């Protein structure tokens, strides 16, 4: 530390809570961006980014597509708690990262019953739900990073 | 996403939609072009071909009338083959990125013509397809070795045993392994026995063209040439089809590609084509 | 794997790329050098910029 | 979607010959096993035998089916005698098998009675031509792959 980010490079300056699942726990670790098979001369920078919507579309591999309102259905929400910088670039790796959704309790957005939606790349956005949503319908004792079984 | 699967991030660093090509084909195995080629039409192949002929013989005393002959001829049956590859695409992406659209489809006519390489010649049966030439043919002549003889010798070695044999030779139908290997084992000299190595003698040899073709296996040569001993007659030729309204692409942005071919093999001398395996 | 079935398993031809971002990259070195000494020898100076060049 | 039928890709197991009735002996007049009936190997069709029933076309090579349904000819429809074959083409050994013609249980292929002609699938279906003679049991319809005893 601090601001550290590498240079040997210890903090990362970013915590991603690994939320183990309910009724038998889950776990799902961070995906790599990848086009079909695995990635040559390394394999890059995570697909998922804390504070974002994306949906798996390969095994070991996320990327884009975004949940559309209406009817409830599942989680592919992989919310994780935003980190401090870096919140309009996404999330590099060498920093940490997880994948919070699908069997397990997940980390929510909006304070109140009042939510909107996220950008991918850790922003926050007002919007009502009329083309697109994201996270679970909201429930009493809702905060940011609260613990919603979905 | 931050980026599409990129090393660094595009918010920090580094903007573009433009990309080169990254897609390269990898172990070509034709002989198609290289054989003559006919309509058919037909849903199975029957071939006749002769055999040898019942004349009479004198090894001792000759006054008396050879027995007579008539033509002979043995059976093949040929069922169609189909030979085909399959893509799945991503629209957004092959627009975007630009090259991959022109690369699709030249990659599939090779691997259209790859894949039937490898059926005519044996890649393994099911009994639905195409028959199994290189099994019938001619076994390995031990008469070409003269024992403890170099592996590139035994190239050249052979090439003339089969203008002994009366069968035309224009050209050396070998595998991949086995030319690289008869290129290394040479004699004591930097020289190589079909020419030396300051010429150009990767795609020739014994001064006859190289046909690479893959599933002739590893120690094992095979002269011919390939007009002479079959024939390929075409079914349906190659042709791509795309579809966006086959079930899963269509729900998605996905299209499919296919490329495909029917084919079907004529044997015009499948009771003669020479080959060896070193022994050496 | 190769054709042995038409519609129960076929081969593919398929071929997959990934696009990596390449950031502009500098290549440099500096060499310190005092006026005097390099006014007096007098090669100096040329001798010192040809020799930074190639040795980058 | 898709399914194979004849050809190699159905499974009918194996049944014994040497079940049912007189069994002969060990001789000649026989012919030779190869997967086409007048083919060449890994090249026939094959209904919906195993073991009992095959036809020469041309040669005198055996694997199942193909030849004229009105007359039928040769002695029986051909029995192997004390080799029990171990393919699912009907007969495809890949030996010079000595055959039979004493009563023995046989495998047939192809819906109704054998009175008919060839269907190049490797089955018989009713032709033009009907009240022509027919195998095995009689009085007695028959469908595709029924037990026969001659």
């Amino acid at each position: 530390p601090y601001v550290r980010l590498g240079y040997e490079g210890i903090l990362n300056g970013a915590h991603d809570i690994d939320v183990a699942g309910l009724n038998g726990v889950e776990q799902l670790a961070g995906k790599f961006a990848t086009i079909g098979a695995n990635g040559v001369k390394l394999a890059g920078d995570n697909g998922t980014n804390a504070v974002g919507l994306f949906r798996e579309d390969l095994g070991d591999m996320v990327n884009a597509s975004e949940k559309a309102s209406f009817y409830f259905r599942g989680g592919e929400y992989y919310v994780n708690i935003s980190r401090t910088s870096l919140t309009a670039a996404g999330i590099a790796a060498g920093d940490e990262i997880t994948c919070d959704a699908d069997g397990k309790m997940i980390k929510f957005t909006g304070t109140g019953k009042a939510l909107g939606v996220v950008t991918h790349v850790g922003e926050y956005r007002a919007g009502n739900m009329y083309e697109k949503a994201t996270q679970g319908v909201t429930d009493t004792d809702t905060f940011i990073g609260f613990i919603m079984y979905v | 996403m931050s980026q599409l699967s990129n090393q660094e991030k595009e918010y920090l660093i580094s903007k573009a939609l433009e990309t080169e090509e990254g897609r390269v084909a990898l172990a070509q195995a034709m002989a198609n072009p290289i054989r003559v080629s006919l309509d058919y039409q037909g849903v199975g192949r029957k071939l006749l071909v002769v055999d040898p002929l019942p004349q009479g013989a004198l090894p001792v005393y000759d006054k008396d009338v050879d027995a007579k002959a008539f033509v002979i001829s043995k059976r093949g049956q040929v069922p169609d083959q189909v030979i085909e590859g399959d893509r799945i695409q991503v629209p957004t992406f092959e627009i975007v990125s630009y090259p991959q659209v022109r690369f699709s489809q030249v990659k599939e006519r090779r691997f259209n013509v790859i894949d039937r390489a490898q059926q005519r010649a044996k890649a393994d049966i099911m009994a639905v397809e195409d028959a199994e030439i290189f099994s019938l043919l001619e076994g390995a002549a031990t008469a070409v070795n003269a024992v403890t003889i170099s592996s590139g010798g035994l190239q050249r070695a052979a090439l003339t045993k089969a203008f002994q044999e009366v069968e035309k030779h224009d050209l050396v139908v070998t595998k991949i392994v086995m030319n690289a290997s008869a290129f290394a084992d040479i004699r004591a000299w930097g020289q190589n026995e079909f020419d030396p190595v300051t010429q150009h003698e990767v795609l020739q040899t014994g001064l006859f063209g190289h046909i690479w073709t893959a599933d002739i296996l590893i120690s094992k040569k095979v002269p011919q040439n390939t007009v002479y001993v079959l024939a390929d007659p075409e079914f349906v030729g190659v042709m791509p089809i795309r579809q966006d309204i086959q079930v899963i692409p269509a729900d998605k942005p996905e299209e499919l590609r296919l490329g495909w071919v029917i084919y079907e093999e004529l044997g015009l001398a499948v009771v003669n084509s020479l080959a060896i395996a070193k022994i050496s």
